[PDB]
């Protein structure tokens, strides 16, 4: 872009819910911010009674 | 006066909140996550609004 | 005469010192820390002031 637009950043009012396999979340849980941001762990039991 | 440059970009229609806005990105890329800004090319002249 | 090339570029604002000017960068890079010089493209011609 030549100068583009000076866009004001969009406010975030959502609740981000990331869904993945247990081995997928090692790659994202080395960051201290990850515990700070995503702090509820809804872990799915791979079996049911 | 350019009508396109002075029209309020209604990003998303007003939601009643029941059900709340539920959006899932199977393919999460920065243009798809944060949105993007498009442009026009007029004889090699690069512009946007 | 181009008056756009002779503005007093106030890179700061008058601070009373109470509270002291406090700036924190969540992430810091060279353009964010030291500032950057912008350029404008006129039909393909690079310019700056």
């Amino acid at each position: 872009a030549p100068a583009g637009l000076e866009v004001e950043p969009f406010p975030i009012q959502m609740q981000v819910i990331l869904v993945g396999t247990p081995e997928a979340f090692e790659g994202l849980e080395e960051d201290p911010a990850f515990s700070e941001l995503f702090r509820i762990r809804a872990e799915f039991s791979p079996t049911l009674p | 006066l350019d009508p396109a440059q002075w029209r309020p970009n209604l990003l998303t229609s007003s939601s009643s909140g029941t059900p709340p806005p539920i959006v899932y990105e199977p393919y999460a890329t920065a243009p798809r996550l944060f949105g993007r800004l498009d442009y026009l090319v007029d004889r090699g002249v690069w512009s946007t609004n």
